[PDB]
RNA sequence: AGAUUUGAGUAUCGUAAGAGGACUCCCUUAACUUAAGCAUAUCAAUAAGGGAAGGAAGAAAAAAUAACAAUGAUUUCUUAAGUAAUGGCGAAUGAAAAAGAAAAAGACCAAGUUGAUAAGAGUGUAACUAAUAGAAAAGCUAUAUUUAAAAGGGAUAAUUUAAAUUGAAUUCAGAACGAAUAUUGAGCCAGAGAGAGUGAAAGCCUCGUCAAUUUAGAUAUAUCUUGAAAAGAAUAUGGUUUAGAAAAGAGUAAAUUUAUUUGGAAGUAUAAAUCGAAAAGGUGAUAGUAUUCAUCAAAGUCUAAAUAUUACAGGAAAACUGAUAGCAAAGAAGUACUGUGAAGGAAAACUUAAAAGAACUUUGGAAAAAGAGUGAAAAGAGCUUGAAAGAGUAAUAUGUGAACGGAUAAUUUAUAAGAAAAAUAGUGGAAUAUGUUAUAAAUAAAGAUGUGAAAAGAUUAGAUAUAUAAGUAGUAUAUUUAAUAAGAUUAUGUUGAAAUUUAUAA
RNA sequence: CGAGAAUAGAAACUCUUGAAGAAGUAAAUUAUCUACCCGUCUUGAAACACGGACCAAGGAGUCUAACAUGGAUGCGAAUGAGAAUAGCAGGAAAGCUAUAACAUGAAGAGAAAACGAAAAACUAUGAGAGUGUAGAAAUACAUUUAGCAAUAGUAUCUUUCAA
RNA sequence: AUAAACAUACUUUGAAUCGGCCAAGUCUGGUAAGCAGGACUGGCGAUGCGGGAUGAACCGAACGUCGAGAUAAAGUGCCAAA
RNA sequence: AAAAUGAAGACAUUUUAACGAGUAAGGAAACGAAAUGGCGUAAGGACAACAAAAGUAGUAAAGAUUUAAAGUAAUUUAGAU
RNA sequence: AAGGUUCCUAAACAACAUUACUUGGAUUAGGGUGAAUCGAUCCUAAAUUACAGAUGGAAAUCCUUAAGAAA
RNA sequence: AAAGAAUUUAAAACAUAUUAGAUUUAUCUGAUGUGUGAGAAUUUCUAGUUAAUCCUUUAAUAAUAAGGCUU
RNA sequence: AAUAAAAUAUUACUUUGGAUAGUUUAGUUUCCUGGGCGAUGAAGAACGCAAUGAAUUGCGAUAAGUGAUAGGAACAAUAAAAUGUGAAUAUCCAAAAUUUGAAUGCUUGAAAGUAUACUAAGGUAUAUAUGAUAUUCAAUAUCCA
């Protein structure tokens, strides 16, 4: 859930800032996800998209890869090379392809995404020696009550516990008594439909076994 | 609860239970308290019988605070300490140390008489007394103590 | 019933509603943190008298007043000037009711005194009451010596202003001073030992004869003129 | 001639105007309406008209309440209270002290005093000045008491405001679709499962969200430094020799009358005409005189905080409306359009995922039509769906001055009910019934009465350390030594209901 | 001849039609019977009384405040204290906690001054609980006991010129 | 004598209504009126059904949906069942 | 209305008896033997595959046109396009 | 005066001029208004409006050379 | 004639005397001082006498005035 | 007696119409923070400015934009040129800001204009009331040689 009260929940609002957002806000929005090729030389796991990169289609009819040609912000769209139709008379058009359908296989560097992409490195770098510190002090602090475990349990299967032990409460007999006859009608229901389905559970296993 | 009213079940209804021959008109008789003399004389005769008038003097600035005198009855103070001091209290006598009922510290300015007190010696303390009030405490083995 | 119902005027425009209340809490409570924060005296919401309720209604009850008078002050050996310094409220306004209201408020004074720690009006050690203290520090063994004696085996000049409780102790941040001293002891069962007298008072005749007598003063007048 | 007074011109430096007026302070004698008519009254400090303000404004430091075991500037909230009172005593109007809270803060002129008096004032600047309320000046002094070199700079911290940055986990696999976020299967994150976008429904695709970081801006927030820690200064009650032997708001308070107003009633408030004080006096609301009592000390000024807000700007929310609804306005809406003018004042949302918005042929003067093609689908631009009223086409049926409806049948059409099976006589008993055993389950206690432990505390008497000290078991804090009274909470005995009903296997 | 009674005796069937469409139901037409224009005012309208050419969408007993009766609810000589307001966790127009001013009530009468309630009640009828007998199935009488609510009437007490 | 226990006695809160009209082995004013106004009762209003050809009041009789019968007012040449 | 039965069946129980016209008007909700019974519109809080993937939906929602079925009725249900 | 591009030309006829129009004061696109001597500008008529002054609770009104160290 | 202990420590109003100053005018201004005002009787009742006596004008009375209550 | 042309009825399809359903970059209400205009010329009005613009938006003779600082590769209906030696885009900053409008030299009707001074053309100042200072004066108004 939100804490910040100064960012909005609301639908309308969040699509009337998604229309009316100035050019410099539109770069941002319209980012894609590197390659696994890439990734690993870079450690950076999504930017902003950019002319010249080359791409390739994850999602849609045809899945091909090729070379950005125009990324047009206003209708927050990309164009490929590859993607065409060609229009009744002749001439082809470029086909608009959303930016979170395709991921990047080939950068277009210059000079401004090399220091982006050391900044976007150096960043996932800093979080990640920080959780790991805020992991350490949660895994201090089990082993201080449970010397005896590990924090590995957590992610490993769970036992449920099986003891079935009683409480006699004065209410049980009233419990028929407490509900409304649209509840009392449908719990009476539930009631009859498990038992008839434990009878025929119970004559398939007297079958089974002669 | 509007699906509770009346207007929900008169759907259908055209006077909306209101009448053909007579109608729901904007008035019935004035606004307000109108015609109280003229043609409402018969209830203010039948349900408030003294509506016009005068009766007694004018008090300019009546000084509210100077009637203020909560009272409380002879056979009600005993309510004050409780049950479990009164029977602790139940065997005494004159010489020996008694218990005192505030009644001022209680909210209570004036000790009346009515109904009946315990058995017990008890001392009232309190701004004001019944005739019948000291009678009943004093016919009972109590003394009564003046207060302000 | 008759009704009277005041609706005949444009009360639209004169209905007010509440729904700022919710916030008037977080405005007020935050302002009252913030004030703790900045000088945290000043939110102590300064001392203040114990004095009675007007009217016979309420006379036996008590409640804070506005300020001790500066009789209260005197007998208190507390100077006026430094008192409103120190967190306590000064009403020169206000005329001594009775003897019982200044013994009584004279009390809630010197026991405010007894806890109250004023810190040097510089932080610095080297600040001159510090010094001083220490300059007389031996005068007050001595002094308090032969004030511990005589004190000690009794049981008309006093000083005329008390000394300011001055030291550096950690700060116990107390957010009122009302709070502390209370008006009044809480009130256990009174008792008493019932006396030959005491049941022969006749209380009502009392009342009478107080009565009776307040209405024949208008008789006596009549009776003189003639 | 010269010394003044008063009034002008010009020059310099400034100042007011206009917009806005939701909230704020005021001026003015509306009516509709209610009174079942209406004329006082009500509507009503209400509408319109006019002036003046700020981020708030107004008010504010008693010529105030009360009659008490007394309170104590102003403001706002609760209550008093539909109460006292007002009123053709009709309709109707209508407070305040007490008491409970939010917030708290007190200072100045005038007059008086000091007069080798002080670029501008001597027809007076400046300095002092109040509840022990005959003050005020110069120098000595006693006792209590307060006291770091102020103001202003520099630095760190803390609290806040804004911007920037960062901010996890399927770029997973199969089938299928025009298209995956949906579906099946296997995983992961979560102080993040608020929200938006993405060919279609996403916690793990993007942006954000939770936890954060950094940088700037302030606080009258603390620290260290400039800064020495001294000289002195300051508060109050006295004594002392001189100086002095006061003042305290005037066309004001009040009075006669008139008018408005008020709950204020033999006058609550304001104003006007006339009259007009003081070796003071005002108030205690029934007019008058007198004597006591109580309580204040008017006629000059300022003053934060608590409070209001439907102007306007920026944000966040919603059991609000969803294109005849919601603002008049979801599009170039106070727009089109009307009036000489003041003014009046609308209608109109949607193709598709993407224009891929048919593109070439034939007929036609052309508009268009028919093929052809795009698209998942013409959804074809008068473009999501596409009702009713009104028509057109096709199928069916009927008939003499209305038509339609209902009951009953006939004709035609439509809908629509089934796959088991006899008697007798060999075997073959199968669900079930009866009652015998065994098992399991469910179903009986509401209370009554004993014996303990116990945290935070409360009281009382000592000890230690600190501060202060009134001659009233000295007070207050902190740590301990004991003792008495109760203790929220809490542990554990005795007492007291069974033998039935279902299901299961023989 | 014969009631009662005791003892013995006897009831399981045919035919036709129906997935080539039974029974029923619906639609259209025909035939016999039947049927005046809806809403409203009005003693009375089918009216020569008024509104209505047709369709779609919109369209009219609601909200605030005071009182009373009544049904469900908590507590009960008290109830409320979501009076303002003050705190708590969580970040919250929500939730929880506040020995508390006050509101209504516990006492009533009088214009006001001044006052301020027991003979620890009485009478009548009345709800309920038993024991016996009998019919005899339920039930119907006899008798002992208690007398609540309600109604009416009495004393006694507070206040008022007057109850 | 006859009837009466879903009898009887009510209490509280409240709706609509007080323009009426008709009949007659009745009356008053008027020449009289389908006129105006009254006493008692039954109706129409608020009420359909069977009969009087038709009709607010006339006669029989008052109504959940139906089947079978005996009927009421009144009818039995045809319309029209007899 | 009166008897009988009554933790859940179900059709708002079983039996018997009497009754059912109606303008203005009234009978709010809840009340196991129920102090009238119900249909529909929209929104809010819950419930809706009980064995750890829990109402329906691109294997076609809402809507529109009709054909049939259930209900005395308000209306509901289902098929086809 | 009022209108405001309706003026001229070319292309073009979906709408409009109660049939039609190849026409148009209708659609689209261009072009077009030349002053020392004509007018406005200058003067005053009926009348109108300022600073200061007078009046008014106010908005504002009066005065037009009278009231002014103004004009 | 008969019953009656009365509650417990921080004090100012000034009625004043007596002085230290100043003043002439309805003359004032300080300080020293005691009581006041102080606390570790009061009620009932019988017989007199005096006085008052329908309620209110809300600090207490008085004579006028005004308002209540009944008719 | 006969006709089904018209008429009527039902269903399917199409048409005129825009209901219904799905939807929202719009409203309404409450709350929080502020409540920051003007002679240094405001609010309002008018005119003008884009390569192809009529409205609208933004802007002011430096015109749908200039500089500076951030910002990092676009815009597009069609062309052009510029562009990592910095395109879009953002701003409480800098320069600039036409005619008017309290409108303020005089005039202003839809009015075109025009006077003086300072620095031909351009640009500044000159309205009314008012405070302080400076300077020049007026009045025997009071004294006064």
């Amino acid at each position: 859930m939100k804490f910040n009260c100064k960012v909005s929940s609301n639908p309308s609002k969040a699509r009337k800032a998604l229309y009316t957002a100035n050019a410099s806000q539109r770069a941002l929005m319209m980012s894609a996800r590197l390659s696994k090729e890439l990734r690993e030389k870079y450690n950076v796991i999504a930017i902003p998209i950019h002319k010249d990169d080359e791409v390739k289609i994850i999602k849609g009819h045809q899945k091909v890869a090729g070379k950005v040609t125009a990324v047009r912000r206003s209708k927050y769209v990309i164009n490929i090379d590859k993607l065409t139709k060609t229009k009744a008379n002749g001439q082809t058009v470029p086909i608009a392809i959303r930016p979170s359908n395709v991921i990047i296989t080939k950068l277009f560097l210059n000079k401004d995404r090399e220091a982006l992409l050391a900044k976007k490195a150096e960043s996932r770098k800093s979080y990640k020696e920080l959780v790991a510190k805020r992991n350490e002090e949660v895994a201090k602090a089990f082993t201080a009550v449970y010397p005896a475990l590990n924090m590995d349990i957590f992610g490993k299967k769970v036992e449920p516990i099986t003891e079935k032990k009683p409480i006699r409460i004065p209410s049980k007999k009233m419990a028929e008594k407490l509900m409304s006859k649209p509840t009392l009608r449908a719990y009476k229901t539930g009631i009859k439909v498990h038992k008839a389905k434990n009878a025929i559970a119970a004559y398939k296993a007297a079958l089974a076994k002669k | 609860a509007t699906r509770f009213r009346q207007t929900r079940r008169r759907r259908g209804h055209v006077s909306m239970g209101y009448g053909r021959i007579g109608k729901h008109r904007k008035q019935r008789g004035g606004r307000g308290n109108a015609g109280g003399q003229h043609h409402r004389k018969t209830w203010f005769t039948t349900f408030h019988p003294d509506y016009f008038g005068k009766h007694g003097m004018r008090v300019f600035h009546l000084k509210a605070n100077k009637y203020y005198c909560p009272s409380i009855n002879v056979d009600s103070l005993w309510s004050l300490v409780g049950k479990d001091v009164q029977a602790q209290y139940k065997n005494a006598k004159v010489g020996e140390e008694v218990p005192v009922i505030d009644c001022v510290k209680h909210g209570y300015f004036k000790v009346l008489g009515k109904g009946f007190l315990p058995k017990q010696p008890v001392i009232v303390r309190a701004r004001y007394f019944s005739e019948k009030a000291q009678q009943k405490i004093k016919a009972v083995g109590g003394a009564c103590e003046l207060t302000a | 019933a008759v009704s009277n119902i005041h609706f005949c005027k444009d009360w639209r425009s004169k209905v007010h509603t509440w729904f700022k209340q919710p916030f008037r809490k977080i405005r007020r409570h935050q302002t009252r943190v913030e004030k703790a924060k900045a000088v945290f005296p000043a939110t102590i919401k300064s001392l203040k008298p114990s004095v009675h309720c007007m009217n016979q209604r309420f006379n036996y009850k008590l409640r804070l007043g506005r300020g001790f008078t500066l009789k209260e002050l005197r007998a208190a050996k507390i100077d006026k000037n430094l008192a409103r310094t120190i967190g306590i409220a000064v009403d020169p306004r206000r005329k001594e009711s009775s003897k019982e209201c200044l013994n009584r408020n004279a009390q809630r004074l010197t026991e405010y005194m007894n806890r109250l720690v004023v810190l040097p009006k510089v932080h610095a050690a080297t600040a001159k009451r510090l010094v001083l203290n220490k300059k007389n520090a031996e005068a007050k063994t001595k002094k308090a010596a032969e004030i511990k004696k005589f004190i000690a085996e009794h049981n008309k000049k006093t000083k005329q202003f008390n000394k300011l409780p001055v030291q550096q102790k950690e700060a116990k941040q107390v957010l009122d001073a009302n709070k502390v001293i209370r008006l009044t002891a809480p009130c256990t069962l009174e008792t008493k030992t019932l006396t030959k007298g005491m049941k022969a008072f006749d209380a009502v005749a009392h009342l009478r004869k107080a009565k009776n007598v307040a209405k024949a003063v208008s008789g006596i007048v009549k009776g003189q003129k003639k």
